[PDB]
């Protein structure tokens, strides 16, 4: 305390910082990294902001306004009234529904302010989720023009039809418990 | 006892 | 009828009256005074009556085999501070003479002891030893039991004592000793704190004690485990509430504790925990802990679960169940109740503890401050000497029991006067 | 009519002694206790010690019906008393002191996990598999 | 959204998919009771947890001598001049210095945020 | 028909009973004699949309008690008696609760 | 005024609330000194 | 004393009026050894039975049927621990308790009764450890202390009027830290109670004199408000060492 | 450091252990000297 606030970043100083340096502690109290920009990004604030976004960790939780799990028996049923339009669009030429579709629906809703602050893209988030998790999680993303940024996630189509698994016809972690586990994993570990 | 930047 | 701008005289007139009635050391004095009277009687009353009989194996036959000896300590008495000279004649001891001769300013303590003997012939005999001397209690100076009490300054000067001397100290071995008030955390109060490095995100503690009659504190924790730990089911369930009950080696799920108190149904447990069922956030908070305790759906099974984790295992299953039940009735939440059907009260208070933990977790209430002096109490001379006398009087009863048991196994007789060791208390 | 201004006043009688003691039987509202199906019931002192100062066990309609456990009220009414007013042909209220208060709570007539199996199951706290199937297996 | 309990043993129901009719159910694990799901929504999580604290504000708060009050903002219902105002008084409220207002005078208890 | 059987005839007849909380001075006054068969009079006055209950202390006993009603919808209460002949019976169901307060 | 600002000078004299807040600040300074001595002594011993 | 944490030693706000801010030892015991303020008193303890009986008489139904019900039953009456039931009307109960504290029937001067209006709890603590101080009582904007009381106290001897009569009259009241959390205080009657630009119009108590916040050794310091704070601690320590 | 538009020459961290593992023992020698000099001279005090 009483350190002059040149920047909005706290720094250990005084006896505790001397202790950290002298002890060579593996865990500094305030580990910090000063980054200098090589090109015109140093001069121009927008490019510097781009670098800042590329250097700052962002989880799905940071941009997610609210998450809900609805049991949707049919994709055409559209238990949520809002998705009825865009779901229809995606199911005008349905993709990956050939195996099956999950009866449970994780309808994540993202805050537009956080998305535009981090300059994230719905295609970007959807690609990260779908590619990292694999074909098991199928995601439907809204248009950015739509008032609500909605990502509709469903469990593996082949796992739902169970033709691909074969083996024994026994539910593992049910499906909604597995979906909740997936939600927690996405919230804290997406690393978008 | 003075301020936030000084002493207590 | 008002006193405006004449206030500087009025405030100091009322302050003068305050310090004229009381003075500066009225804490010490008052504490000590209260202690003596109330505390000693209470302790003598609160200690269990001495039960005693000869061993059945020692003597053949049952005609006189249970000669039950029962000792009850009726009432307490304190004389004015007295010195017993080498000749043996009691004399009043003035504090100044105690200082000069390096004596201790103390008063004798006498207890009426009633000995009732049942010889198995149904002819129980009660003999009351009145004014039995059990020890000597140091007397705080200028307290109600000090000789200097109620003496005008001229009388104090006649005794070579200062009129201005505050009192509030004891003369032990000729030296003036002052009991320093000791700070402590408040008892019978639920406090929710947060520990950063702990495995629990929040912990609610209640340092429960039954009017300080015994067991200085019986602390119980209800803590919500942190969600930082990552696992498949761990991520699915979220934070779970555990209870660090006294006399139990490890953590016990809270719902199991509620079912041990006889509340098996989940709806009743949540009625005690969540006072408003309509609020969804708290219900969602409680759900994982119900999931953890889904296995145990019976009171006896919950008691067995508690007993298995008890510090000392019980070989028999029903022994474990009985041990857990008695441990809950005595050790857990003693201030709420200690016997009979206090189980509903204990369930309500434990639900209050869990509910306050839930409010802290949801942010609806702020975490308690340990430094807030509302959460602090001050142990003066009274509570400290009361704790001391509890310990020493229990030891005195123990020694009386040992001597009595030897003489009773002999069957000759027992004498109260020989059993009592004044050395102990003094 | 007379119902809008009726005034009823009745004599109060308190007999010194009654052959049958009076108690209070209280059921929780959420339990939805119904006496129409109570064809038979058995109220007796418990045997959990495997008398007058022990809880009560009620078994309605034998083993097929619901069982309830009743516990005397721990808090004594040292500064309170409870009386019951009953209609009688003489038209006078009769007051009887409440000897005891009992709160009866039900136990489901459902399959109960054995203690040994329960301990074995708790050994596997991380029940990744559905618990409902586990209950079905038992 | 909310939690509902079984009607036989008063235990907690759990959601279960009906594989035949594709209808959500709630089944008690300790018995055979089943009830169809009416709400069709199960797990809702608000990460921003934006909650109107007017639901968490008690009308009795209007009786506290230690709170500040103004006559500038009148009540909507009764038009009473006194109104006792206070900040969030809540942990994890994000960043909110908004004043909430509670109407004084008996039994009104109307709460407005400006 | 057995020793443990509960006589539920009172429940079948749906006999309604009233439960009242009364103070210790009133109960002790009643218990003083307790054998004269009389302790006071309970007077209930009903109006168009309001009812009041009061108890008058006996003049001999003294040498007004308003009653306040309480809702009984939150809990179902019944009264059962243990006969000295080991014949348990049910007297009725509590339909109203009241409290007696000093004047 | 509520959070600790003392507008009176030492010559003018602190008002009672200002007096208590000033005592809080001085107490913090004293605690800092007393705690500092031991940590610095340990560091000095290690270096030497 | 070994612990170097600077949390337990700092002068807490709740120490106001009950522990001397200046008088503390310096060294390993800074802020860990404290001294009572001049007017501070420490509760001796009392039996909670009469208070519980009064509560039972007023209302406080215990063993109720989940009546809290989003705390529809405003407040839960606590005692020294021990939730003993709840009441529907908390304000009438609090006012009746204060009146009883004045009449000294069931509530001794030391009995401390705290109502938390939000969170709806009343605590009613009488547990032999609480540190409390006398404060004058302010009704509306007028101190209850009036010229009659001051004139009788001024004639104290041969008038048999003392501080205990002032307490019995209801003019002064003992308030502990928990109740200090729920009480609006005025440092001075004239400056604060009197009508001005209205900071607060709900003062419930008034300080007898601010200088009573200091202890015995700090009370000898002349003009302590004109010195730096550590200097008053130094003078407390050195006045314990003066020869006389 | 390896991110695009980040200067590899001048980007530095306060953590001496990271400087070790990434840039070597000599880099730590210099970085430790810089950190100690910063903490010593923040007060304005000069040590040779
Ligand atoms: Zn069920
Ligand atoms: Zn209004």
């Amino acid at each position: 305390f009483h350190y002059a606030g040149v920047s909005a970043k706290n720094v250990t100083l005084g006896v505790p910082r001397l202790k950290e340096l002298i002890n060579i502690s593996k865990k500094p109290k305030t580990p910090s990294l000063t980054v200098f920009l090589l090109g015109q990004s140093a001069r121009d604030a927008e490019r510097a902001k781009d670098i800042l976004c590329r250097l700052e960790h962002t989880t799905l939780r940071k941009v997610t306004a609210n998450t809900a799990i609805y049991y949707d028996p049919n994709p055409q049923s559209t238990v949520v009234a809002e998705d009825q339009e865009w779901v229809n669009v995606y199911y005008e030429m349905p993709d990956f529904d050939v195996a099956r579709i999950s009866p449970w629906l994780l309808r994540v809703e993202l805050d537009r302010k956080h998305m535009t602050d981090r300059k994230l893209t719905m295609e970007q988030i959807a690609e990260k989720i779908n590619a990292g998790f694999g074909d098991d999680l199928n995601c439907i993303f809204n248009d950015d023009n739509a008032e609500k940024l909605v990502l509709r996630i469903r469990i593996m189509n082949s796992d739902e039809n169970k033709m691909q698994e074969e083996e024994e016809v026994v539910d593992k972690m049910d499906d909604d418990v597995f979906l909740r586990c997936i939600e927690s994993n996405m919230l804290t570990d997406m690393t978008l | 006892i003075w301020g936030i930047g000084c002493n207590p | 009828e008002i006193t405006p701008d004449l206030w500087q005289e009025a405030c100091w007139i009322v302050i003068s009256s305050y310090f004229d009635e009381k003075g500066l050391v009225r804490q010490q004095l008052d504490s000590f005074d209260e202690f003596i009277q109330m505390s000693v009687q209470r302790i003598v009353e609160d200690a269990p009556p001495i039960d005693l009989q000869a061993e059945a194996q020692h003597a053949s036959g049952e005609v006189e085999e249970p000669p039950r000896y029962l000792l009850k300590f009726e009432q307490i008495y304190l004389s004015k501070p007295t010195h017993w000279e080498r000749d043996g004649a009691p004399s009043p001891m003035m504090p100044n003479e105690a200082r000069l001769r390096n004596l201790t300013y103390s008063a004798p303590l006498y207890v009426d002891i009633t000995k009732t003997v049942i010889k198995e012939g149904e002819e129980q005999l009660q003999t009351q030893h009145q004014k039995t001397f059990i020890g000597k209690i140091p007397i705080m100076l200028r307290s109600t039991y000090c000789l200097l009490n109620g003496l005008t300054d001229r009388d104090l000067c006649e005794l070579n004592e200062c009129p201005l001397d505050p009192g509030g100290y004891f003369i032990i071995n000729g030296s003036e000793k002052v009991l320093i008030a000791q700070e402590k955390m408040a008892t019978n109060t639920v406090y929710v704190f947060a520990k950063k490095d702990s495995k629990y995100a929040y912990t609610g503690e209640c340092r429960s004690c039954l009017e300080n009659s015994s067991r200085p504190t019986s602390t119980i924790w209800v803590s919500m485990l942190a969600r930082g730990g990552q696992g498949a089911k761990k991520s699915a369930i979220g934070q779970r509430i555990v209870a660090t009950l006294p006399y139990i080696k490890q953590e016990v799920p809270i719902i199991i504790v509620f079912r041990a108190l006889g509340f098996v149904s989940d709806r009743d447990i949540l009625e005690h925990i969540i006072y408003d069922f309509e609020d969804p956030e708290m219900m969602e908070m409680v759900k994982p802990s119900l999931d953890e305790a889904f296995v145990i759906q019976e009171q006896n099974v919950a008691l067995n679960f508690i007993g298995s984790r008890g510090a000392k295992p019980g070989v028999t299953k029903e022994k474990r169940i009985k041990y857990a039940k008695e441990v809950l009735q005595k050790e857990m939440l003693p201030h709420v109740g200690v016997s009979d059907f206090c189980e509903t009260k204990k369930a309500y208070f434990l639900g209050y503890m869990v509910h306050r933990l839930l409010l802290a977790a949801l942010g609806r209430r702020e975490l308690d401050d340990r430094d807030h002096y509302g959460n602090k109490r001050l142990d003066l001379a009274g509570p400290l000497l009361a704790f001391l006398f509890r310990g020493m009087f229990k030891n005195l009863l123990k020694e009386v029991r040992i001597y009595a048991q030897k003489f009773i196994d002999r069957g000759k007789d027992f004498n109260l006067e020989l059993a009592i060791k004044t050395r102990i208390i003094s | 009519g007379p119902s809008s201004q009726n005034v009823t006043e009745y004599v109060v009688r308190v007999p010194k002694n009654t052959t049958k003691k009076y108690n209070i039987m209280a059921f929780n509202a959420a339990d939805k206790v119904n006496f129409a199906t109570w064809n038979q019931a058995r109220l007796e002192r418990d045997l959990s010690n495997k008398p007058e100062d022990q809880p009560w066990l009620l078994r309605v309609n034998g083993k097929s019906g619901r069982k309830f456990k009743g516990i005397k009220k721990g808090g004594v009414t040292e500064n309170t008393s409870y009386y019951i007013f009953t209609q009688c042909p003489d038209g006078a209220f009769e007051a009887f002191p409440v000897h005891n208060w009992y709160n009866f709570t039900p136990l489901a007539r459902h399959r109960t996990l054995t203690a040994e199996e329960a301990e074995e199951e708790w050994e596997r706290r991380n029940k990744v598999l559905n618990h409902f199937s586990i209950m079905q297996q038992r | 959204v909310g939690i509902r309990f079984c009607q036989e043993c008063n235990n907690m129901l759990y959601p279960k998919e009906d594989k035949e009719n594709r209808i959500l159910l709630y089944a008690c694990r300790n018995c055979d009771y089943q009830q169809e799901a009416d709400n069709s929504c199960i797990y809702v999580n608000k990460i921003t947890h934006e909650v109107d604290e007017l639901t968490q504000i008690i009308a009795d708060v209007s009786q506290d001598p230690t709170l500040p009050r103004t006559e500038d903002h009148p009540c909507q219902k009764c038009g009473h001049k006194e109104a006792v105002f206070f900040q969030s008084h809540s942990a994890r409220a994000e960043d909110a210095m908004r004043l909430y207002y509670v109407c004084t005078a008996p039994h009104c208890g109307h709460r407005w945020t400006e | 028909a057995e020793r443990g059987e509960l006589d539920l005839t009172g429940a079948k007849q749906n006999t309604g009973v009233w439960l009242v909380k009364v103070p210790k001075y009133l109960s002790q006054q009643w218990a003083k004699a307790s054998g004269r068969g009389e302790v006071g009079k309970l007077r209930i006055a009903k109006t168009q949309g309001r009812t009041e209950v009061s108890f008058t202390l006996n003049e001999d006993l003294a040498n007004e008690h308003p009653f306040v009603l309480q809702s009984v919808g939150g809990q179902t209460l019944t009264v059962f008696t243990e006969s000295s002949s080991d014949k348990l019976s049910l007297e009725g169901i509590v339909v109203q609760r009241a409290e007696c307060r000093p004047a | 005024e509520s959070r600790g600002f003392v507008e009176n000078s030492y010559l003018a004299g602190l008002t009672p609330t200002e007096f208590f807040f000033h005592a809080m600040g001085g107490r913090e300074g004293l605690i800092d000194t007393a705690v500092k001595t031991a940590e610095t002594g340990y560091i000095q011993r290690r270096l030497i | 004393r070994d612990g170097k944490l600077a949390k337990p030693r700092q002068l807490h706000n709740t120490l106001w009026g009950m522990v001397c801010p200046a008088e503390t030892p310096e060294g390993h015991a800074v802020g860990l050894v404290k001294n009572l303020a001049l007017m501070a008193y420490i509760s001796v303890g009392s039996q909670p039975s009469p208070i519980l009986e009064f509560l039972e008489e007023w209302s406080m139904e215990n063993l109720e049927e989940i009546s809290p019900a989003a705390i529809a039953d405003a407040t839960k009456i606590f005692v020294n621990g021990c939730w003993v039931g709840i009441h529907k009307d908390p304000e009438q109960l609090m006012n009746t308790l204060r009146k009883l504290r004045r009449q000294m029937d069931i509530i001794v001067s030391e009995v401390s009764m705290i109502r938390d209006i939000r969170e709806r709890e009343i605590r009613i603590y009488t547990d032999a450890g609480r540190i409390c101080r006398p404060l004058l009582i302010v009704e509306k904007q007028k101190l209850l202390l009036k010229k009659r009381h001051i004139d009788q106290l001024k004639e104290r001897e041969y008038n048999n009027y003392s501080w205990q009569d002032l307490v019995a009259s209801g003019v002064v009241e003992y308030i502990d830290t928990l109740e200090e959390e729920t009480v609006m205080l005025a440092m001075t009657p004239d400056d604060l109670q009197e009508k001005e630009v209205a900071y607060c119009s709900t003062y419930t108590h008034c300080e007898i004199h601010p200088s009573m916040i200091l202890g015995v050794c700090a009370s000898i310091i002349p003009f302590p408000d004109h010195n730096q704070s550590p200097r008053n601690t130094y003078q407390s320590a050195m006045g314990k060492q003066a020869m006389g | 450091l390896s991110e695009k538009d980040v200067d590899p020459v001048r980007t530095t961290s306060n953590d001496i252990v990271e400087i070790f593992t990434v840039l070597g023992i000599e880099a730590v020698r210099k970085a430790l000297e810089r950190e100690l000099y910063h903490v010593i001279s923040f007060d304005g005090s000069y040590v040779n």
